Parts: structure tokens; C-alpha cells; sequence
RNA sequence: AUAUACCGCCAUCUUCAGCAAACCCUGAUGAAGGCUACAAAGUAAGCGCAAGUACCCACGUAAAGACGUUAGGUCAAGGUGUAGCC
């Protein structure tokens, strides 16, 4: 059996949502890609540094919002922009989220050599779609 | 429910006025087809699913028929054929009976007194919010069957016709290709043809000798071997024309059998000039007027050619 | 008796939930759970429509003559 | 006509010797059995005898009896394509004949109440 | 594989067409077949409406060809006939006056006849019953023993070789002997027939 | 050192279609079963194929094909539990 990143379906029982739901080979089909940059085409290079810096802002985001976040994050690389575009719960006041973000902006922009801002969306959950 | 459906039209209208008011037109003229090129145009959805694409329509389409409450505050339902699970199938088939005894009474009496195709279950189950099995639906049919085979006349006509549809055209002819006259030009007309990676632009004409060129030189210097001859030969040969037309293609891409066949259908498609179509339809009927899908099959990674496996064994 | 001659689920179904049946019962089914029962024959073409028209008419007097009384209570509001 | 049971089966009323003493109960079900078929045939046994006897009688060419050997082909020949034809295209006949499916529909229509 | 259902085969024939009003049933046959028009297959890089060829000669240098080489059966083939050609020729023009009018040149009927002769008519099959095989002779069809022949002869002029043989006229000689009712094919099919004869008490075992 | 602690990546079965939440009936309410369209108690959210995506369309090909047997291959993509050591 092909066990993928793929929701295993047994009990229904685990809010799975719509991101990761679907099969890894629906991606060009169902689904989409988080990161998006000129590395991935034909003539280009100095993909392995977009990967690393990919993975590295991945981690940073997910150990800063321990729980803060719901999904993932849709990465869009427009030259020297970066947009780190996600969500944000209900949960926690206001005067933390604007701190966080102002941080994360500030280092970003002081570390990477590039300005990011920020646009949350307001969700009160993770964005379930099946009980399953 | 009807509440999230009001909000879901207000939410529509809203948006629709919108993009009305972005675009720059009047939101009276602004029709769904030009809904769907802004959405297409302002969220470009580069996916090959065609259901994952941006609409915005009304909420009758996203959101599935419900099924109305047929029972009020007294409890009384107000369907004759409720306590059964099937209501309007039951129904329909009580309608039907009637008919056909009806159409049986009238039968009866003149002795005395002496395009279109059927439904479809998935389209019948989108149309009536109701669900059926198979051997249902034929027992359907056959009924439907047995009231047109009966004698008709004007009101079960029309109850027979309301449950049929209309079929696509059926007739694969192709088209003509018309005689075009470039620069003194007469008895001159083009062709295509895509065969095996092959493309071939045939020049045919009804006023020189039973010579084939490509490009340019001769047939000779190009097929050397009988077998791209006899290919070509045999379009003429059907017609029993061959002194007579002298041709002159210009084929790129693919060995020789290939660009031979890709000719040979540039020939037969291009011979629908200056004859009848009862003789085209000798030379479709026969394998000339068709089109050649035989392309190299995609090989697989574990498997020798794209058919045969590698060495799997026993023991 | 349906068409397999045994006995049918609803005449069961219905002393279950506490609902009453009246049914007609020939010379070989079982009016047991049957509440109201009457020996009757119910397969000849010209008996079955002498009870299907005797219920007919129970419906012009029951539901019919409902409006009898109606008139009764609306006289004070 | 069928013969009475009345001291077969061996019963608590039965003050003799049981005579019929079978394996299942005498309780017919609701299915009829499957017909006979898939037999072997090897039809076509003198025309092949007589043609080995012409051949072995002459030499092994076929030109001094061709009579013989062509009615046994012709013969043989006819016999296989009718056995082919019939038992791809035509399996009903005429009035009673292998019915089957019918058979146990009916059956199934009207079964048996062994329960009271 | 890349062609769907309902499809028929492509024709080869020309005549049959060129007037088609001879009666109605097959008038309305083909108008019925025109109307709808289905996509007939198109035809292959092996056949060919000419009147000069013959559809056992096809099928046999199709059969010839080993792996992927048409041109290389066709110049056999061609190599073959022109070889046929010039030996009838040669024992034409050297002869007499009877025997010269009391024979053809044609090769294309002695080649028939010589496939009619060489042609078997019983068949022997391995039937497994207990353990042991044992040859029961069973009938044939025309086409599968007109294969057989074919496959016999081609295996024969294949095989059956030393080191300073030749092979077009090598089979030319063989379709000659073959012709005169003396070949070793029409050896290996006397065998084939008498072994079939010899076990002629087991017909019995067949159950068709 | 243990895949007889895993997460993770896969295998013949898989060249098909069956399995899991909520009810009722029959087995005197025992383990269990619930198929008869000229129909005797079955309704079934969900999963996998069919339905669907792409290539040469509707053919064909590719991608996919559940709940598990093999304590199946691997602590030896990569990291974590238990033993002994700096
Ligand atoms: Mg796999
Ligand atoms: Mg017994
Ligand atoms: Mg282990
Ligand atoms: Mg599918
Ligand atoms: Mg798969
Ligand atoms: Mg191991
Ligand atoms: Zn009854």
C-alpha cells in the first residue's frame, strides 16, 4: 500500500480539512502549490537556497504561533517581495497578534534583505471540511 | 435554510453589482457570460480540473435541490402517495396506468364503433428530486414502450413527447474542399493530413501526366522502395484515374511509411474536388477518408516496451 | 395475502406502535392482531368493488358531515 | 400416479419396519435442478475408419480414392460448423425445451410454506 | 488498442463498388451503411486494390519477414518469383514440342498447387488422460491446415540447411519438388499420416 | 542490540468490488442473518473503482485502486522509546 501524505480513512473521528484531504497526485489537478518562484522552470537555478530559505521560514512560522496558526502558509516569491499570507484564530487578543506580526516583519526585513507584510484572515477555527 | 439561501442571493446581487460597477458596464446588461470572463480574467485558475474553477452564479446551481416539507402543523401530508417512500415515481406510474387503460377504453370503442430518444435515469433523478434503482426504470420503459406502440392521437402524444429529448446530428461527413483558383491556377486545391508524427500538404491537379513529387523532385529519388509507390498508387487506383492528375506534396517529418501514409491521406482528403460524394463515400468506406491514430505508445518504467514486462520469474 | 400468500409486515408493524387495523379477512389468513376483523371473500372482481365503494361512502359521512358541527362552535367566536 | 407413504418413513405410528429410509427430509424446496449438459460426443467414427482403411489400401497420395477422404472432410466439416453455429447462436428451439431460468421464476412465484 | 467498437473492416475490393445497382438488398444494405457513416478503419502499409498481386503471396511474405524488415521479405520474394520465372522458362525453351504445350509458365497456379499438395488433413493432439499423452487425430479446419503447410514449408526451407546452400533458388527448387507430388514436405506430412493411422484406435478418448 | 516500540517511504494479493456511524425485524431477545421489481424487511451518510485528470476526443495509455495477511523491507532518507559508555 502506497501509505502518502494522504488522509488515511478509518473512523470518523479526526476534523481533517482541505488542504492535505485530497492525493498527493491531485496537486496539478485539486489542489495547488504553497511556494511559488522562478527556480522552478527551465533555465533557471539557485533552487536549493529557495528551498532552504522555504523550509527555514516554514519552521520559524510554525514555532513562533505554537497553535496560532490553522493550515499552512502560501509562500509568493515576487522577486525581492515576500508575502507571507496566511490565517489567524480567534483566540488570543489583538495587541499580541499586531506585536508578532511587527517582529516577524521587522526580522525579516532586517535578516532577509527583503520587506514582508502580512495579510490574516479572520477564521474562528481550523477550516474543517469533513468529520471524517 | 431559506435564510441562508436569502443571504447567499443578497450576497450574489452584491457581489454582481460590484463587479458591475468595477468593469465599468450597466449592471442590466451585465449577463452571466460576462460575469464568468471577469472572474476568469481577475482569478486566473491555472488548474485542469474543470471544478475547481472560480464561479459565481446563482445559488440554485451551488447549492443542491432541497426537498420541500410535504407535511404541515396537523401533520397531514399533502401527496396522496406518501407513506410509500417514492411518492412522485408512484405517481408518474399510477399517471401512466391511467393512460393506458384510458388509450385501451378508446381502442376498444373505434372497434366497436367500426430525431428523438427516451430519458435518461441520471437526467430523470436531476430533474425529480427522487432516487430509483434499474429494474424500476425498465419497468418504466417497457410501459412507456407499450403506450406509444399503442394508438395514440393528441393528448398521450404529447404526454409521451414531454417525457423524450432530441439527439446530436449523426451524419460524420466531411466537408468539401472547394476549388481554389491562386494565380492561374486551375483544378488546384490543398490538403492536410497528421498521421504517425507526419505532416503532408498535397497539391492535386486534373491537367498534368501520373507523376508523384516531393518537394520538388520527383517520387523516385525519395521512395525507393515499391511499398510508399503502391501506398500512393492506391487512392488513384480506387478512382481509376492516374494518368491523368499529377500531384505535388511537400511532406516533412517521420521515416518513410510515415510520411507515405501522411501523403496518401492528404491525397484521399483532397480528391473531394471535382467528383461526386457517393465516390467519397467508396473511398471513406474503404479506408481513405479517416484519420490514422497509430502513435508510439508511451513506455513504461518497469516495463520493456510499453507492453511486455522485464524477467519476472518463478523461483 | 399479498401476491406470495403469507402474511403481510404492516398488519405486524401496526399492533407494535399501538395502532388499530381493520382489515378484511378471507378463509386463510390469521386475524389474530387484527382488531376488527370480518369473515368476507376479497377475490371476486364484483365483491371487491362493493367494499371499496362501502368505504367511499363512510368518507361522505364522516369527513363530509364534519361541517355539521362546525357551525355549532362558531356561533360565539 | 404417485405411491402412498403410509408406513415408509420410520414415524411414532408405525408399527413395522421402515422401508424408505432417505438421507434429507421429504420437504421439496423453491429451485429446480440444473439440465444435463457438457457430454462428450466423438461423433464421426466409420467415415475416419474407412478413410484410414483407402488410405493404407493405396499410397499416401489422396489421388486414387479422393472420393472417399472429401466425403469424409465434407462430412466432418458439416458437423462441426452445424455443432458451432447452433451452439453459439441458438439456444431455445421450439415449444418445451431447456427452460430453465422460467422454471425456477415460477417456482419462486409460488414456493412452499413448510412453516404453517 | 486505439481504435473504438462498432467498427468495421477496410475494404479491398474495387469493382464490387464501381456499380453497385445490380438488386436492392445490397443497395439498401450499403445506403444503410453510408447513411450513418461510422469511422472505418484506415488502411495498413501491406495491402493494395491492385489486381496484380494475390492475398496468399501477401500473407506469406508477411510471414517471411523476421522482426521488422519488410523491404528485405519483399526483395526475397521478388528474388523468389524472378527465380520461378526463369527455371520455367529455361525448361521451356529446352525441350520438345509436346512437353512445352502440354504446360504453363504461370506461377501463380503452381505455387496453388503446390500449397493444395502440401496441405495435411488429420490432426494429432496430446491429450493428457491419466498421465500419459497420447495422439488422438482430430479434424482440422481449411485455413488452420492451410497454415500448417505454410509454417512446414517455411520452417523446412529455414532450418533445413548446411553451409554452401542458397536460399531463393534454394526454395525455388524446393515449390518445384513440391509441385511434382515428390517434396520433403509431402514426406513429412506421409509421416504425420501414417503415425496418425498407426495410433487410429484412440478416437475414442476425444469428447467433442 | 531490538522495524516483537514507531512516525515516514513501499511490496504479490489489487487481471474485481466490499467494508464502516444511526434504526427495525427474525433467530422464544444464544452466538448470527436480513438476497426474491409478476418482489416475503430493508433505508444507509463515507471510503476505493466505475463516475473523474492529462496525452492522439467518447478508443487506448498514464496517474490512482479502502478497512488487512506476510510481527513483510528498512531504527541503515530522516528523528524519537529501552539497554552500556565519554
Ligand atoms: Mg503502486
Ligand atoms: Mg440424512
Ligand atoms: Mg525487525
Ligand atoms: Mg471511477
Ligand atoms: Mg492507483
Ligand atoms: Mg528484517
Ligand atoms: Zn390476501
Amino acid at each position: 500500500k502506497n501509505r502518502a501524505a494522504r488522509v488515511r480513512v478509518s473512523k470518523g473521528d479526526k476534523p481533517v480539512t482541505y488542504e492535505e484531504a485530497h492525493a498527493p497526485h491531485y496537486i496539478a489537478h485539486r489542489k495547488g502549490w504553497l511556494s511559488l518562484h522562478t527556480g522552478n522552470l527551465d533555465g533557471e537555478d539557485h533552487a536549493a537556497e529557495r528551498t532552504v530559505e522555504d523550509v527555514f521560514l516554514r519552521k520559524f512560522m510554525w514555532g513562533t504561533f505554537p497553535g496560532c496558526l490553522a493550515d499552512q502558509l502560501v509562500l509568493k516569491r515576487r522577486g525581492n517581495q515576500l508575502e507571507i499570507c496566511a490565517v489567524v484564530l480567534r483566540q488570543l487578543s489583538p495587541h499580541k497578534y499586531y506585536f508578532l506580526v511587527g517582529y516577524s516583519e521587522t526580522l525579516l526585513s532586517y535578516f532577509y534583505k527583503c520587506p514582508v507584510r502580512l495579510h490574516l484572515q479572520t477564521v474562528p477555527s481550523k477550516v474543517v471540511y469533513k468529520y471524517l | 435554510t431559506e435564510d441562508f439561501i436569502k443571504k447567499q442571493i443578497e450576497e450574489f446581487n452584491i457581489g454582481k453589482r460590484h463587479l458591475a460597477n468595477m468593469m465599468g458596464e450597466d449592471p442590466e446588461t451585465f449577463t452571466q457570460e460576462d460575469i464568468d470572463r471577469a472572474i476568469a480574467y481577475l482569478f486566473p485558475s491555472g488548474l485542469f480540473e474543470k471544478r475547481a474553477r472560480p464561479v459565481m452564479k446563482h445559488p440554485e446551481q451551488i447549492f443542491p435541490r432541497q426537498r420541500a416539507i410535504q407535511w404541515g402543523e396537523d401533520g397531514r401530508p399533502f401527496h396522496y402517495l406518501f407513506y410509500t417512500g417514492k411518492q412522485s415515481y408512484y405517481s408518474l406510474m399510477h399517471d401512466v396506468y391511467g393512460m393506458l387503460l384510458n388509450l385501451e377504453k378508446h381502442q376498444s370503442h373505434l372497434q366497436a364503433k367500426s430525431g428523438s430518444r427516451w430519458l435518461i435515469k441520471e437526467e430523470l433523478e436531476e430533474m425529480l428530486v427522487e432516487k430509483l434503482s434499474d429494474l424500476d426504470y425498465m419497468q418504466f420503459i417497457r410501459l412507456l414502450e407499450k403506450l406509444l406502440t399503442s394508438q395514440c392521437g393528441a393528448a398521450e402524444e404529447e404526454f409521451v413527447q414531454r417525457f423524450r429529448r432530441s439527439v446530436t446530428l449523426e451524419s460524420k461527413k466531411q466537408l468539401i474542399e472547394p476549388v481554389q483558383y491562386d494565380e492561374q491556377g486551375m483544378a488546384f486545391s490543398k490538403s492536410e493530413g497528421k498521421r504517425k508524427t507526419a505532416k503532408a500538404e498535397a497539391i492535386v491537379y486534373k491537367h498534368g501526366s501520373g507523376r508523384i513529387k516531393v518537394n520538388g523532385i520527383d517520387y523516385q529519388l525519395y521512395f525507393p522502395i515499391t511499398q510508399d509507390r503502391e501506398q500512393l498508387m492506391f487512392p488513384f487506383h480506387f478512382v481509376d484515374r492516374l494518368g491523368k492528375h499529377d500531384v505535388t506534396c511537400t511532406v516533412s517529418g517521420g521515416g518513410r511509411s510515415a510520411q507515405a501514409g501522411a501523403i496518401r491521406l492528404a491525397m484521399a482528403k483532397a480528391l473531394c474536388s471535382f467528383v461526386t460524394e457517393d465516390e467519397v463515400e467508396w473511398m471513406r468506406q474503404a479506408g481513405l477518408l479517416t484519420t490514422d491514430p497509430r502513435v508510439r505508445e508511451r513506455k513504461k518504467p518497469g516495463q520493456e516496451g510499453a507492453r511486455r514486462k522485464f524477467t519476472w520469474k518463478k523461483r | 395475502l399479498n401476491n406470495i400468500f403469507e402474511p403481510h409486515v404492516a398488519v405486524r408493524d401496526a399492533a407494535k406502535m399501538n395502532i388499530p387495523t381493520v382489515g378484511i379477512v378471507d378463509t386463510n389468513c390469521n386475524p389474530c392482531l387484527i382488531t376488527y376483523p370480518v369473515p368476507g371473500n376479497d377475490d371476486s372482481p364484483l365483491a371487491v368493488h362493493l367494499y371499496c365503494r362501502l368505504f367511499q361512502t363512510a368518507i361522505t359521512r364522516a369527513k363530509e358531515k364534519r361541517q355539521q358541527v362546525e357551525a355549532l362552535y362558531r356561533l360565539q367566536g | 400416479a404417485t405411491p402412498s407413504l403410509r408406513g415408509r418413513l420410520a414415524r411414532f405410528g408405525n408399527p413395522r419396519k421402515p422401508v424408505l429410509k432417505p438421507n434429507k427430509p421429504l420437504i421439496l424446496a423453491n429451485r429446480v435442478g440444473e439440465r444435463r449438459r457438457e457430454k462428450g460426443e466423438a461423433t464421426c467414427i466409420t467415415e475416419m475408419s474407412v478413410m484410414m482403411a483407402c488410405w493404407k489400401q493405396n499410397e499416401f497420395r489422396d489421388d486414387a480414392c479422393r472420393k472417399e477422404i472429401q466425403g469424409f472432410l465434407d462430412c466432418a466439416a458439416r458437423a462441426q460448423e452445424a455443432r458451432k453455429m447452433r451452439s453459439i447462436q441458438e439456444t431455445l428451439g421450439e415449444s418445451g425445451s431447456l427452460l430453465p431460468n422460467k422454471l425456477n421464476k415460477l417456482l419462486q412465484r409460488f414456493p412452499n410454506k413448510p412453516y404453517l | 488498442s486505439r481504435y473504438s467498437p462498432e467498427f468495421k473492416d477496410p475494404l479491398i475490393d474495387k469493382e464490387y463498388y464501381r456499380k453497385p445497382v445490380e438488386e436492392l438488398t445490397e443497395e439498401e444494405k450499403y445506403v444503410r451503411e453510408l447513411k450513418k457513416t461510422q469511422l472505418i478503419k484506415a488502411a495498413p502499409a501491406g495491402k493494395t486494390s491492385s489486381v496484380f498481386e494475390d492475398p496468399v503471396i501477401s500473407k506469406f511474405t508477411n510471414m517471411m519477414m523476421i522482426g521488422g524488415n519488410k523491404v528485405l521479405a519483399r526483395s526475397l520474394m521478388i528474388q523468389t518469383l524472378e527465380a520461378v520465372k526463369r527455371k520455367q522458362f529455361e525448361k521451356y525453351h529446352a525441350a520438345s514440342a509436346e512437353e512445352q504445350a502440354t504446360i504453363e509458365r504461370n506461377p501463380y497456379t503452381i505455387f496453388h498447387q503446390a500449397l493444395k499438395n502440401c496441405e495435411p488433413m488429420i490432426g494429432l493432439v496430446p491429450i493428457l488422460k491419466g498421465g500419459r499423452f497420447y495422439q488422438v487425430p482430430v479434424p482440422l479446419p481449411d485455413r488452420r491446415r492451410r497454415f500448417l503447410a505454410m509454417k512446414w514449408m517455411i520452417t523446412e526451407c529455414r532450418d533445413k540447411k548446411h553451409q554452401r546452400t542458397l536460399m531463393p533458388e534454394k526454395l525455388s527448387h524446393k515449390l518445384l519438388e513440391a509441385f511434382h507430388n515428390q517434396g520433403p514436405v509431402i514426406k513429412r506430412k506421409h509421416d504425420l499420416h501414417k503415425m496418425a493411422e498407426a495410433n487410429r484406435a484412440l478416437a475414442h478418448y476425444r469428447w467433442w
